[PDB]
């Protein structure tokens, strides 16, 4: 992992507070993303 | 090339703003947190009479952890600390991986639980508190590795000046830190080894068990004997004047400078809960309640 | 004893000597140290003025 | 006002010039004595038959430990931690003030510090036999030549090491006024520094009282007139002195404390002084409401001949 | 033991420190010259005379110094006179041993006056030594320091507002051309002051130090160090030596 | 300390089993409930 | 290759430092510890 | 295993065991062990920690016999472990960390270690400090 | 010159401590029936 | 098991207190993600 | 128990006009711990 290769703060928003099941959430927006991909043929 | 004079001229004027800071800071906040922690436990209100039974109420504790649960429930209730996030994807490759070196360096390698309820339940009290991070260089079979040393940093171990009102503007920053021998010994006087020596007040005073200025039975000839050594951050133009003011870091000894180099950002971060503009302290629960 | 720990008549004490021993003396020989050699056989040598 | 001013006058270089090492008996000990003589001649006819050696061993050289009790007495807030912290202060300054007195060392045992068989046999039973434990000074160490009962003799030079005649401890004489002022000569601390250099010392400090330093500033100065300032177009009037270097190549960096006495100045080494601890400084309250510290500190010194003193009087 | 380690390692090296300072003090200092050789046929008839012939004492011996005359004037039995001036070299005539007197001073104040190293040194370009190198005993440095003091003002020090106070001189150039260098050496007779010259000056050991020891009678930890050096010199009129002004 | 340290703990058994073999001598020893 | 001189000085250094320690730890929390068992079952209050 | 308080001895400068620079703890060894590190031909090597213990309750007594022969191996006997950060060779060498286990006025082991085994609870901890506060001083 | 070497004797040891070893009601009165 | 196998601790997050019902928990979860990916073929 | 110094060995000394002597230098000791702790019983026909 180059140091140079990494971006700065200017392009990197920084969030706090996150709660335990954040990752089950995602988990289920993920799934509701895919039955919409499910859903366009494009 | 650095002159000796130059270096004499530079203890003189750091050894007056530390006067300065000291005098200032003491009445500006130790006198204050002294007291208060006092109340955190009850002692200060003293029993004027037998008669009287003064049963205290302990008030400022009560309130102290009503916040600090709440605290600890917002910042460490997650598995996770932080969680970094770019607007574009030519640069998200990079936020999983700095999310996941940041939380190993915080929680799989330092005690980031202990570190912010020290911060938290310190500050409320003492109206701020400090967290500071260096790169550890530690060496014995010769490994050496570099680490990020995060720790916390009580209030009674530091001194500032009066004029500044952030770690950006702030002309001098003084920390005062406990460190071996070994570490002096690898920057200064090899051939001698023997140089010994409120804010130890405050300490013995947020509780009633422990006393700094005692002997934990460390040998004084001991190499990993304790010492007591100053840091300082100042912004000066200790070479000409018409140069840019610099800031620069310096770690000294007693009448004796170990370190000198540039930085352009002090690696440490204050807690400001009830904050106060214009002041580089904010407010605290005792003076509340 | 647990009773009271007295120290006067504190038997089979431990001195504490130091394990060192300063024994500074002058001997520097700056030069003379420093000349070199000319060994020889017998103890009768001369130079020939 | 939320505040208090203390002066706190806290130098204490001497403290933090010597260090420290801890201990684990009241009593502590070292041996060295010197080397052997030259005896000059030592010329053989092809024959040993000695005597068993002329070794005549080193001497055994012990030091006694004290207290220091600065008891606190409760009947700005919370003042037990301020006077706590006063107190500490104030022994920590005592401190600096006895370990550079001239006290020596008094106890029932003079040389036979074991006499484990003996040992004060009425102690037991009675528990109230207590003497006054007096531990060694700075002047009492640096080979001195007497001592007024308790305090060193500020008016006799110290004897002479057998490996090489040197004299650590003279009497001062200022040759330069008629016995009038009491100052250092211009040439008393160099003949300091001969007879270090002869015993082999490597000394480098010397601390002194501020009642004495403007001899040394005016010491860059005379009235003869080989010796003179200048000040070419300068807005400065440095009037100090921090250094120093004998004819022998030896430097001298001075150094001010004001808890020496008026009448004495020493010659200081970092590794030859060191400063032996056995109870170290603990708030706490005697048997079964007071506060009160016990510091049981003692002083060793490597070699007496290698340290340096010099009194400051007229010869009388 | 407790702080010693062995009773024989430890003795033996500080036998070897005491058998270095006895020679170097031997070496530079009054050691008269005592033998019983008086011998007449050397140059290439190398024989011991009749005396000598069976008996095994031979106590006399030794060498250096003054008795070993090495260009003095005269010494006064077995005792060095540090008080007679030195022969004339015929080839230009230089003394290099005198003594100055010690009345230009107090007559306690022992020591030179500043005009002895000059003449010595004029002496030795005369006699073409080229010596560059002086070997003084302490207390007679601060004459080297103070010589720019004892003045009338016409010598004088500066210190344009520096804290630094010096005495030292470590060297000094004559008038001559000639610059000599000053070493500080603690074996001499602490009134004299030695003009030697560079190694070319050097010494040679027969028996270098090494260890003997005999076996045992009934008990015992014996042990030996008999090291045989011996000195030289080099055309004696060319170094010379400055005795202090004692008085008669 | 000089020669042991740490006297306190071992004066302090040598009391506990004192008082126990005071308390087994004395136990077994007759004495009346005299008060 | 371990000296027992070595091992002298470790054990009094040691053995110093337990003294502190102990002289510390107590009044700092067995004093209070022991009150606050006997408060456990309130065997304290007389 | 558990480990109660009244068998530890630590510093006063210390406030965690990573920046403790001295950490007691008084254990209850049979001799066996001891046997196997040290003194093979001698197993005679006999001796408020006892009082706060007797006291969490009112029924035991750690300085008592309960039945075991002095002589016999399993005897149970007080060592003294220690973790100390010192430069016990010359102080030039780095603050090396160390374990030692000892008996009374003898040494059994010695060896190197980078990491105190020990783990403390601390409910209502107090920043700056090793210990935390306690139900008692609150109730 | 001359070093023996043989007279350290630094012990500085301490003693070792090698003696020899020879080793619920509420109220303040009880009773008992026969 | 060999122990230089093993990784180290910058990679190995830790987690306490799991309810005993969890293992269901999880189960259940599972089922749903097989749901899922019969429901993608590709 | 004994107190061996340092051990019991043989070694030659300095010979001599063709003798040959040798040496043992045994040094022991003894230690009695509790002396209140052995027993002693003299045979005597009377006092």
């Amino acid at each position: 992992v180059n140091p140079k290769q990494l971006p700065a703060r200017h392009n990197l928003q920084v969030v706090v507070a996150i709660s335990p099941n954040e990752k089950a959430e995602r988990a289920q927006k993920l799934i509701s993303l895919k039955q919409l991909i499910a859903a366009d043929a494009q | 090339k650095y002159s000796e004079e130059v270096l004499d001229e530079l203890r003189v004027d750091l050894q007056r703003r530390f006067n300065y800071a000291q005098g200032y800071v003491d009445m500006a906040v130790k006198g204050y947190a002294r007291e208060a922690w006092e109340y955190f436990y009850g002692n200060l209100p003293a029993p004027v009479t037998a008669g009287s039974s003064s049963w205290v109420d302990r008030t400022v504790w009560e309130s102290v952890n009503g916040t600090l649960q709440d605290i600890i429930n917002v910042f460490c209730s997650g598995d996770e600390a932080v969680t970094f996030v770019a607007d574009n994807q030519q640069d998200s490759d990079a936020a999983d991986v700095a999310t996941k070196l940041v939380n190993q360096i915080l929680l799989r390698d330092n005690p980031g639980y202990n570190i912010i309820s020290s911060a938290a339940q310190e500050c409320l009290v003492t109206r701020n508190s400090f967290i500071k991070y260096y790169w550890d260089e530690q060496t014995s079979y010769e490994q050496t590795v570099k680490r990020v040393k995060v720790e916390y940093v009580p209030s009674e171990q530091i001194f500032v000046d009066e004029h500044a009102t952030s770690f950006a503007d702030a002309q001098y920053f003084c920390h005062r830190v406990r460190r071996s021998k070994e570490d002096l010994v690898a920057m200064g006087f090899p051939k001698d080894e023997i140089e010994a020596f409120q804010s130890t007040v405050a300490w013995s005073r947020t509780d009633w068990r422990q006393d700094i200025d005692a002997d934990i039975g460390t040998d004084t000839e001991d190499i990993a004997s304790m010492v007591w050594v100053y840091e300082h951050y100042i912004r000066t133009g200790v070479l000409d004047k018409n140069k840019e003011s610099k800031l620069y870091q310096v770690i000294q000894a007693g009448e004796h400078i170990l370190h000198t180099e540039e930085v352009t950002h002090i690696p440490f971060v204050t807690f400001c809960p009830y904050p106060i503009p214009g002041s580089f302290y904010g407010q605290s629960v005792y003076d509340i309640t | 004893n647990p009773t009271l720990f007295v120290s006067y008549d504190q038997n089979g004490k431990k001195l504490s000597f130091a394990n060192w021993i300063s024994v500074l003396s002058p001997q520097d020989t700056p030069f003379v140290s420093m000349t070199g050699k000319e060994s020889i056989n017998q103890t009768i040598f001369s130079w020939q003025t | 006002a939320n505040w208090i001013s203390v002066l706190s006058p806290q130098d204490t270089p001497f403290v933090s010039m010597t260090g420290k090492e801890s201990i684990n008996q009241t009593i502590f000990s070292w041996q060295t004595d010197a080397l052997a003589s030259v005896d000059g001649n030592n010329a053989h006819v092809e024959g040993s038959r000695a005597e068993d050696g002329e070794m005549k061993p080193t001497v055994i050289k012990s030091n006694v430990t004290q207290i220091l009790r600065k008891v606190v007495r409760v009947s700005r807030g919370r003042e037990l931690m301020y006077q706590l912290e006063k107190k500490g202060k104030e022994i920590k300054r005592d401190l600096e003030k006895i370990l550079l007195s001239g006290q020596a060392r008094t106890d029932v045992l003079a040389d036979q510090y074991l006499t484990n068989s003996a040992a004060d046999p009425a102690v037991a039973g009675l528990n109230d036999t207590h003497a006054a434990r007096k531990t060694g000074a700075f002047q009492f160490l640096c080979a001195h030549g007497g001592l007024a009962g308790g305090v060193v003799d500020k008016t006799k030079n110290g004897p002479a090491d057998p490996d090489t005649g040197a004299v650590t401890v003279k009497v001062a004489q200022n040759a330069s006024n008629p016995t009038t002022n009491i100052g250092f000569d211009e040439a008393d601390i160099f003949d300091m520094t001969l007879q270090l250099y002869t015993a082999g010392s490597e000394a480098d400090i010397i601390m002194i009282n501020p009642a004495h330093a403007k001899i040394f500033a005016g010491l860059q100065e005379n009235t003869q007139g080989s010796r003179k300032r200048i000040f070419e177009n300068t807005k400065q009037f440095i009037y100090e002195v921090n250094s120093i270097t004998d004819p022998l190549g030896q430097s001298y960096k001075i150094i001010v404390n004001r808890w020496m006495p008026t009448d004495a100045v020493y010659f200081f080494r970092s590794a030859d002084w060191t400063q032996m601890v056995l109870r170290a400084p603990k708030r706490t309250e005697l048997a079964k409401e007071k506060w009160m510290i016990e510091m049981e500190v003692g002083l060793r010194h490597r070699n007496p001949y290698a340290s340096g003193v010099l009194f400051t009087a007229a010869g009388k | 033991n407790y702080g010693r380690g062995r009773e024989l390692m430890y003795q033996l090296e500080k036998k070897g420190k005491e058998i270095k300072r006895d020679l170097e003090k031997i070496l530079l200092s009054g050691q008269a010259r005592t033998d019983v050789l008086a011998d007449q046929y050397l140059t290439n008839s190398a024989a011991d005379p009749a005396v000598a012939g069976l008996n095994d004492t031979h106590a006399a011996r030794k060498t250096g110094a003054f008795q070993f005359l090495c260009a003095h004037g005269g010494l006064a039995g077995g005792v060095v006179d540090k008080t007679k001036n030195g022969p004339a070299d015929p080839d230009t005539g230089a003394v290099t041993v005198k003594v100055a007197q010690n009345a230009s001073n107090p007559t306690t104040n022992i020591g030179f006056d500043e005009a002895d190293i000059f003449d010595m040194t004029l002496q030795l370009y005369t006699a073409g030594s080229e010596a560059d190198i002086i070997m003084i005993n302490p207390a007679h440095a601060k004459i080297f320091a103070g010589l720019q003091e004892n003045t009338q003002g016409s010598r004088k020090r500066i210190f344009e507002n520096t804290k630094q106070f010096i005495y030292e001189v470590n060297s000094i150039t004559d008038p001559l051309g000639q610059s000599y260098k000053i070493i500080v050496n603690r074996w001499m007779p602490t009134d004299a002051v030695y003009f030697f010259r560079s190694a070319d000056w050097t010494q040679m050991v027969l028996r270098a130090p090494k260890r003997t020891e005999l076996a045992k009678d009934g008990s015992y930890e014996k042990w030996m160090i008999e090291m045989e050096v011996g000195l030289r010199h080099r055309n004696p009129y060319a170094s010379g030596v400055l005795f202090t002004a004692a008085g008669k």
